[PDB]
């Protein structure tokens, strides 16, 4: 019996501690890859180890990056925080200016903006766009053939019965994919919390745009008047607005005549709603700030103010010392 | 909470069959009978166990440059007891499976779940992990091997069905009558999972 | 004569209806009444108008300055009044900026046209300072600068001028006339240009169904050594420039470096034409030929016809629509625009008008590849669409690329032959476009 | 020079490696003789069992056997002209009280379709054959597996003077005649073959 | 005459992929484009060779003189692991670093039930040393010309359009059985 | 006030004749012949399971193409071109169900699991035939093909010249027509039949010369080359209707003229391999299906040379 465990546990032994040494030796001589420093973004990664990201390995984001040869959103399993930890690691990201999402600056549907002629060949924008441009009264509007709806790679857009497309606001994360890929240019980028676009792209002359379509612009420029922030310019015979400096004030949308500026109108209207804890009856706001809209007799707490009038700016929320003052959209509807 | 999810993670989520696709060599050779998959299956999962525990009882002295000679040593161990085991007292189940029961220890599965889940976690969630990849191998070989015995020779578990006249498609017992049979059943399954 | 044969591989052969309008004697337009003048006829450099509204002009008198280099003058058909310096429809589909002018009755000739000279006084700065200064454009329809084609590169060596007589585009038949009725202008202005360029040789290139204006050719040139005529097979594709080189020269032009490094200069007879009358007379280019044919005009014809005058007079003064028509196209039926209205005017590359009736523009719809393999045979090139076509349906920029996409002629020849009716040609542009664009929003 | 020296330490955690790995080698083996000492004899055992069942079904009868030993078989097949040698196996005798009774012949046969086949063959003291089976095949399991089943009950009662011929047809003819499986010949083939040889060996011994 | 014959069985009447249903997980894995598959095929060719021969000496000069036959499988798969491991380190640092987008299958190289198979049924047959790296060869090619004729059938798919719910491993798993029938007409030589 | 409202396209604005419809009509018309030869020979059940085969191939198009929301294009002719093929390689002692369920595998998985039309890599009418071969040997074997009116012949001409029985077959005048005692497929019997409707595909233009006449003439240089008769070698078994019908297919065939030379070389080769030195008596089947999975490297190095690229060499990415 004793032979019979003795040579076995011998034999598998020798053949195990020759094989150990041998690979001890064989890390030197062979592969020295260790020059690019492994200990960088070993944990921040989920863990998938697939080939469908290039790095040929999950742990090559060493020597993958310092070079600028892989994209810092090349993993989408990680996911936004995932490249936001890698990127922080040298910086760049982990920053603010919130989120956006797509929308269309165009409200012509099949009926206001109707077809010159009809078109032959394959249903997509840029073969319609082969064809002289495409058959459409507006040589600005859009096909509708669904370009975007295919580029979309988190199902987002669909086509409505009306020609235009929809975007779904919890889908779509904030890409491009859709935006380089409209022929027309129409496609764009706005902040979620906006309200107010002009939705056209029409660069001819009054005449002309009123025939091609309902709800042309015509460049008569009573939309800049009405602003007083300097956020709306009129420029190639079409109107657009500045999202950086726009109040949502509700006062242009109103004295459009075609009805091209997006928005209704439930805005504003609260004057001074003033907090009676935090406010030491300063009175500042009783003289001016460019409407009139709160004139009274110093303004012991309680404040005894009628609500009928002013535009609801804003300005008045962050330039007390205090910031007495609250905010509320309180209208019909 | 962190036991019953590794548990159930297992047959339907993570199916190695279905979803993983891995050890495809014994899931398209031995399937021509409702009874050797069930006892595939079931030889697998006492291998993965045995294995998956082994393994992860001792993730602090193995280093990361001897790790697979290591593995392997471990995981030919088992199968040989298994093996012994078998032939000493189930020698029709061996003889079925011959070729395939020394190619335990390289099965496809054993190993990726070895590196993945045993190396870096504790010994209770390997234990179910292991239990679960067996639980869902047994069932996929289970079904496959029905749906071919059905078709190729008329009877299930040994129970004829058809009468004794029936002429079988001797195709679907034939190496190009199986790949064909498991593409369609995944793609059955992927067709059920995209449209819901 | 040593009249010598010639031709190439691939091709197809259409119907080739020109018998109906071949026979018929030419026609002369009458004095238009109104005329419009669009400021861009080149390509290049839009001019810049210099009149105003009721200004008075002359015949012959610029309405247009150039602004760079690859620019021409532009100037008026007829002597009236300016009425509007808007935009108008244009042919391409969008408006652009013309001058509209309405006839007085008389041609009164602006007082400061003369002759320019004679072939042995000329040389070469004054011919090409002549044939700038009478705003002369390539004639064979893509409209190119001459005097920037006579302006070789001291880098790069010619040794030949090669005239394109080969019209190969179905209906139309403008090229046969004035082979036959004005062959001496055409040999003068091959020599005007082959002394401009300073080579000692030219060849003209016929096809094989025009004997006739092989004949007139040959009695023209006289007994001049260096000036030789090859006849060619009839095949579509023939006359593209580079077809036409092959099968006369021998020489093949390398992949994506114009003829000149070929060696060639390659004009047609219609520019050569126009260079000996503007030499002669004096008077700028405002007047050219076309051939107004199709299934929905009463009596197809050859006509004169000056610029600017209105698609609708021409189909007027040719009878007019025997029904209804469902296409009109400006060129041939192979490489031709579709139009959206009939008030486009007539320009300096237009070769013929083409109204089809409804019944014969109707195209079945496209269906699924059946992997035949005539439009591999079908190519000139040497390429295979149905490959660049399947890549390009699902955006693969990167394998379009590697096919090979960015040498096609788009000479519509494998489109024609397909039995499932499929637009390979029009997603072989989509992907050229996509490749094109690709290279300066990432450079 | 050992690529520029490598620093000493480079040495000392080469001991650690291997001896881990030789402990691990050792304790596998310390299982896997064990096993074998409970196992291997025990496995043995089984398959004389099965070897005496095939025995036994053959020659249907109380009796006892015995066992040539093995230089007479290798006599036999030098003899009678066996152009193969190493096909024939095991030859055994039967015994039911003094008087004879037949033989019981293993041969693998070659020529068949993957390989060879065991067949065993039992004769009794006058010319009959009283049932042949296959102890090892390595074919289709539904091609050419059947042989393992009503085929072989048809073998009885053929005669043991002269040898067979197999016939493609449902009719079975006469005598000597074997009827094929349909949609399997060369397993069919390779089984007479092996009676052939068995019955040649019976014939050439029992005389 | 008889290694010709040898070879010959192994690549085209007898091949390791469709028949015998051994080198499976790499076929579908790595087949996507050719290059891939001519390198793994090179690879898994220098594997088998170098491992047919040392399989051979040890199982016929330590095991068998020694009644110590229960310990083969062990043994052998501790020799191709070991040789598998220095596949690996001299791949990645000369050879492409691209090359590594195997993903699992490059240690599956150790698994590559083709091989362990191959030197099971070299050791089972009763071979000489130079017709068991004949068979080592030959199980190489039939394995390297499956996966390129696979990997070139895989892009004139891609040129076509699968409807939406098969796309990847089930129209795989299909042309692979459509490849086993064409293969099938490759039975009953006898050579 | 009367508008125009013409039509706006892409270039160019007129085509041909010829649409996918009329080849299979044509096609149809060139197998015409042969069929009236089967009909005269085999009798009134030789023709009927054609027409079974047809039904099937088409009502299941027609049902795949209900189900997935396609527009349903039967009216090409394809289906109807590969149920006619597929009935014409059956015996005369079939059953009623084999052509129901080989119209169904190769419609259904071969066809439309692929795309459609023109988008499979490989020849349904073969597959189909291999899969019942395989599945049911008993009934597609040596003896469904003799019919049972005649007792006295117990083998086809192919499995007499493999037993060195060549004194029994019939005469090489007698393969050629197809009558006087020649039995087989229904559809491949008459090598007359099947090189008259050859000969009228290659006038119209569907087929060209190479692949007919390289698959005939391999076969004729290596039956000289081991001592054998060239010309009762190409009047049996399914070869003419295997060169000019079936290994012609649009789908499965190279579209350069360099390799459709080398693939009727091997597709020659193989069908002489099998046929002498293998397990079945014919290999034409087997010799066209291992020769449809090469096809996609065949076409990766017999490319053309495209116009105005001549480089220097090979160098590539080098
Ligand atoms: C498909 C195709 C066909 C053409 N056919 C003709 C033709 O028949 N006659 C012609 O003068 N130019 C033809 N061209 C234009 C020539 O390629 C070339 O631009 C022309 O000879 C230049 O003439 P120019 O120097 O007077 O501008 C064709 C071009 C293409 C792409
Ligand atoms: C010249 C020609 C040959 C054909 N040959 C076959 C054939 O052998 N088998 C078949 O099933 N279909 C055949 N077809 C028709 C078939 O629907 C098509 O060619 C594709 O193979 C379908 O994918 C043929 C069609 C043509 C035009
Ligand atoms: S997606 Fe991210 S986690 Fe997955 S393999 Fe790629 S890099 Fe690794
Ligand atoms: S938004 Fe642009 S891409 Fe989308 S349908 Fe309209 S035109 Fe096409
Ligand atoms: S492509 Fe990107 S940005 Fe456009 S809709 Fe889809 S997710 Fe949003
Ligand atoms: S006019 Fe403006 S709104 Fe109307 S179709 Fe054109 S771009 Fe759209
Ligand atoms: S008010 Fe309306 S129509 Fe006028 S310029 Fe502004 S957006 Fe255009
Ligand atoms: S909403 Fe107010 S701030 Fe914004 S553009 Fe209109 S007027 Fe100006
Ligand atoms: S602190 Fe603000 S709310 Fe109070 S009086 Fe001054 S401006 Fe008005
Ligand atoms: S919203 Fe503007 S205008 Fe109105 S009270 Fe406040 S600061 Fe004054
Ligand atoms: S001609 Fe049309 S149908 Fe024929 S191969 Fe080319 S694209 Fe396909
Ligand atoms: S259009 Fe382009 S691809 Fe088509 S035949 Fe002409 S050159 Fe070839
Ligand atoms: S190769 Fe994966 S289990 Fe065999
Ligand atoms: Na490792
Ligand atoms: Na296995
Ligand atoms: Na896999």
């Amino acid at each position: 019996m004793l032979n019979a465990i003795l040579v076995p546990v011998g034999i598998l032994g020798v053949f195990g501690l020759i094989f150990g040494i041998g690979l001890a030796i064989a890390a030197k001589v062979f592969e020295v890859y260790e020059d690019p420093r492994v200990p960088l973004v070993r944990a921040a990664l989920p863990g998938a180890n697939c080939g469908g990201c290039g790095l040929p390995g999950c742990d090559a984001l060493a020597a993958n990056i310092v070079g600028g040869s892989a994209a810092i959103d090349a993993c989408p399993v990680g996911g936004a925080s995932c490249a936001a930890a890698v990127a922080e690691i040298m910086g760049m990201e982990a920053g603010s200016a919130v989120k956006k999402v797509a929308t269309v600056i165009c409200q012509g549907t099949c009926e206001t903006a109707p077809n010159r002629a009809e078109y032959y060949g394959e249903m997509d924008c840029r073969e319609a766009m082969i064809a002289s441009g495409g058959s459409k009264g507006c040589r600005y509007g859009c096909l509708g053939y669904g370009t975007c709806k295919a580029v979309c790679p988190f199902d987002a857009i669909v086509i409505g019965e009306d020609g235009l497309p929809k975007v779904d606001p919890e889908k779509c994360t904030s890409c491009g994919k859709c935006v380089e890929a409209c022929p027309k240019s129409i496609m764009t980028l706005v902040p979620e919390a906006q309200e107010v676009i002009v939705k056209c792209h029409n660069f001819d002359k009054g005449k002309i745009a009123r025939l091609s379509c309902t709800t042309a612009c015509i460049a008569c420029g009573a939309c800049v008047k009405a602003c007083r922030f300097d956020a709306i310019t009129v420029e190639n015979n079409c109107a657009k607005i500045d999202y950086d400096k726009c109040r949502q004030c509700y006062e242009c949308v109103d004295k459009c005549p075609m009805n091209c500026i997006s928005g209704d109108v439930e805005y504003g209207k609260s004057t001074a709603y003033i907090i009676e804890e935090n406010c030491i009856a300063c009175g500042l706001c009783a003289k001016n700030c460019p409407v009139n809209a709160i004139t009274g007799e110093i303004k012991k707490p309680p404040y005894v103010i009628d609500h009928d009038m002013c535009i609801g700016c804003g300005i008045c929320f962050d330039k007390c010392r205090k910031s007495a003052i609250e905010m509320r959209p309180n209208k019909t509807k | 909470m962190n036991f019953m999810k590794n548990l159930t993670r297992g047959i339907i989520r993570e199916n190695p069959t279905f979803v993983l696709v891995l050890g495809m060599c014994p899931t398209l050779a031995v399937t021509t009978s409702a009874i050797n998959g069930m006892g595939m299956g079931l030889a697998t999962m006492l291998v993965l166990i045995g294995s998956n525990v082994a393994i992860s009882a001792l993730r602090k002295v193995i280093p990361d440059n001897i790790r697979i000679p290591a593995f392997v040593v471990v995981i030919a161990s088992f199968v040989t007891i298994v093996g012994m085991l078998m032939k000493a007292y189930v020698p029709a189940l061996d003889a079925a499976l011959g070729i395939f029961i020394p190619l335990i220890v390289v099965n496809c599965i054993i190993l990726a779940r070895a590196e993945a889940f045993a190396f870096s976690n504790g010994i209770a969630d390997s234990f179910a992990d292991a239990v679960g990849m067996g639980l869902g191998f047994t069932l996929a070989l289970t079904i496959l091997g029905s749906i071919r015995e059905i078709l190729g020779a008329g009877s299930i578990f040994g129970f004829s069905l058809f009468g004794a006249a029936y002429e079988p498609v001797l195709l679907m017992i034939l190496p190009p009558g199986a790949f064909l049979t498991l593409g369609l059943l995944i793609g059955l399954i992927n067709w059920k999972t995209k449209k819901a | 004569m040593n009249v010598k044969h010639g031709t190439f591989k691939g091709g197809i052969h259409p119907p080739y209806r020109k018998e109906s309008t071949a026979e018929v004697p030419l026609g002369f337009g009458k004095k238009p009444e109104m005329v419009i003048i669009p400021m861009s006829l080149h390509i290049g450099a839009p001019c810049t108008p210099i009149v105003k509204k009721g200004d008075t002009v002359f015949l012959g008198q610029r309405v247009g300055e150039p602004n760079g280099f690859v620019s021409v003058p532009v100037h008026a058909s007829v002597s009236g009044k300016v009425i509007a310096v808007e935009e108008r429809p244009h042919a391409s589909g969008d408006r652009v900026m013309s001058v509209v002018i309405e006839s007085d009755g008389l041609d009164t000739i602006d007082p400061s046209i003369k002759p320019y000279g004679t072939l042995e006084d000329m040389d070469a700065d004054a011919i090409k300072k002549m044939v700038l200064n009478a705003g002369i454009v390539g004639l064979g329809g893509a409209t190119f600068p001459t005097h920037v084609k006579l302006a070789i590169p001291p880098d790069k060596k010619v040794d030949c001028v090669v005239l394109n007589g080969a019209e190969c585009e179905p209906y139309l038949t403008a090229d046969h006339h004035l082979m036959t009725s004005q062959a001496e202008k055409v040999v003068m202005g091959l020599k005007l240009a082959m002394k401009s360029v300073g080579v000692e040789k030219g060849f003209i290139g016929v096809e094989d169904n025009k004997t006739d204006a092989i004949e007139a050719l040959v009695k023209a040139i006289g007994n001049d050594s260096r000036l030789e005529v090859y006849s060619l097979h009839t095949k579509y594709p023939q006359g593209a420039e580079k077809q036409l080189i092959a099968a006369i020269t021998g020489r093949e032009v390398p992949s994506g470096a114009l003829p000149a490094d070929a060696g060639v200069v390659v004009m047609n007879v219609g520019t050569a034409a126009q260079i000996a009358e503007s030499m002669i007379t004096g008077l700028p280019l405002y007047k050219r030929y076309l051939t107004c044919t199709g299934d929905a005009i009463k009596n197809p014809q050859t006509i004169e016809i000056r610029i600017g005058v209105p698609f609708q007079s021409v189909i007027d003064q040719c009878g007019g629509f025997s029904s209804e028509p469902g296409k009109v196209i400006s060129g041939g039926p192979m490489m031709g625009v579709t139009q959206f209205v009939t008030d486009i005017p007539v320009m300096k590359g237009t070769s013929g008008i083409l109204c089809l009736t409804k019944e014969s523009a109707k195209i079945a719809t496209p269906s699924n590849c059946i992997h035949c393999g005539k439009c591999v045979g079908v190519c000139p090139i040497h390429l295979q669409p149905l490959n660049i076509a399947e890549y390009s349906q699902r955006n693969m920029w990167d394998k379009c690329e590697s096919n090979n996409a960015m040498d096609c002629i788009e000479c519509g020849s494998c489109s024609y032959i397909c039995p499932a009716k499929r637009t390979l040609v029009s997603s072989i542009r989509v992907a050229k476009r996509e490749i094109i664009a690709q290279r300066r929003k990432g450079n | 020079m050992e690529t520029k020296e490598k620093v000493q330490i480079d040495w000392k955690v080469v001991f650690k490696l291997g001896l881990i790995l030789f402990v691990i080698s050792a304790v596998a083996a310390c299982a896997l003789a064990l096993t074998n000492y409970v196992t291997a004899g025990t496995i043995e055992e089984m398959n004389v069992q099965t070897n005496t069942v095939a025995r036994q079904e053959v020659l249907p009868k109380a009796a006892d056997f015995e066992a040539v030993p093995a230089k007479d078989v290798e006599k036999i097949a030098s003899e009678i002209g066996m152009e193969k040698p190493e096909e024939l196996l095991e030859v055994y005798i039967g015994k039911s009280n003094g008087e004879v009774v037949g033989y019981t012949v293993k041969t693998g046969p070659t020529s068949g379709y993957a390989g060879e086949v065991q067949v065993l063959t039992g004769i009794s003291a006058d010319g009959v054959i009283t049932g042949i089976t296959i102890i090892k095949s390595n074919e289709t399991p539904g091609l050419g597996a059947k042989a393992s089943g009503v085929w072989n009950d048809q073998f009885t009662g053929k005669s043991a003077k002269e040898e067979l011929v197999v016939v493609k047809g449902t009719t079975k003819e006469g005598s000597n005649e074997i009827q094929a499986i349909t949609g399997s010949t060369i397993t069919s083939k390779a089984v007479t073959s092996g009676v052939n040889m068995s019955i040649q060996v019976y014939q050439n011994l029992s005389k | 005459m008889t290694l010709i014959f040898i070879m010959i069985s192994a690549i085209f009447v007898n091949n390791f992929v469709l028949s015998r249903f051994l080198g499976i997980c790499p076929f579908l894995g790595v087949s996507k484009q050719v290059e891939t598959a001519v390198g793994m095929g090179v690879a898994v060719t220098f594997v088998m060779a170098l491992a047919s021969a040392i399989t051979y000496v040890v199982q016929y000069a330590i095991l068998d003189p020694l009644s110590l036959g229960y310990l083969q499988t062990i043994a052998f798969i501790l020799i191709i692991a070991a040789l598998v491991q220095l596949v690996e380190m001299i791949i990645k640092k000369s050879s492409p670093s691209l090359y590594q987008a195997l993903g699992v299958y490059l240690p599956l190289i150790t698994t590559n039930c083709a091989v362990l198979g191959v030197a099971l049924i070299n050791i089972q047959n009763e071979y000489n040393f130079i017709e068991t790296i004949f068979n080592g060869v030959g199980a190489a090619l039939g394995f390297t010309l499956a996966i390129v004729l696979f990997a070139g059938i895989r892009e004139r798919l891609e040129t076509s359009a699968v409807p939406k719910a098969l796309e990847g491993f089930p129209i795989a798993l299909l042309t692979a059985g459509l490849m086993a029938i064409a293969f099938l007409g490759f039975s009953g030589m006898k050579l | 006030m009367n508008e125009l409202n013409l039509t706006v396209s892409s270039s160019p604005h007129i085509r041909a004749k010829h649409s996918t419809a009329s080849i299979m009509q044509n096609v149809i018309i060139a197998l015409l012949p042969a069929l009236a030869v089967a009909g005269y020979v085999f009798g009134l059940w030789a023709l009927a399971l054609v027409a079974i085969c047809v039904i099937s191939s088409v009502a299941t198009e027609a049902v795949i193409q209900k189900l997935l929301k396609k527009p349903i294009t039967v009216n090409d002719w394809s289906a109807v071109v590969t149920g006619v093929l597929l009935a014409f390689n059956l015996p005369i002692n079939a059953p009623w169900w084999i052509g129901v369920v080989g119209s169904v595998f190769a419609i259904a998985i071969v066809k439309q699991c692929f795309g459609g039309l023109g988008q499979n890599f490989i020849n349904p009418a073969l597959a189909a035939r291999a899969f019942l071969l395989a599945s049911w040997p008993g009934h597609m074997t040596s003896t469904a093909y003799i019919p049972l009116t005649d007792t006295v012949t117990t083998a086809t001409p192919l499995a007499l010249l493999k037993a060195g029985e060549t004194g029994s077959m019939p005469s090489t005048l007698d393969l050629f027509t197809g009558l006087n005692g020649v039995y087989g497929c229904i559809g491949e019997i008459s090598a007359l039949a099947l090189l008259i409707g050859g000969l009228y595909l290659i006038y119209k233009g569907i087929i060209s010369w190479r692949i007919p006449t390289i698959y005939l003439l391999t076969i004729a240089i290596f039956a000289l080359l081991v001592g054998q008769d060239p010309i009762v070698h190409m009047v049996s078994g399914g070869v003419m209707l295997g060169a000019f019908f079936m290994a012609t297919d649009y789908a499965s065939s190279p579209v350069t003229a360099k390799g459709q030379i080398i693939y009727a070389i091997g597709c020659g080769l193989i069908t002489m391999i099998i046929r002498l030195y293998g397990g079945y008596p014919e290999g034409c089947s087997y010799s066209i299906l291992l020769m449809n999975v090469a096809t996609p490297l065949i076409e990766r190095f017999t490319k053309e040379r495209i116009y105005g690229v001549t480089k220097i060499k090979k160098e590539a990415k080098a």
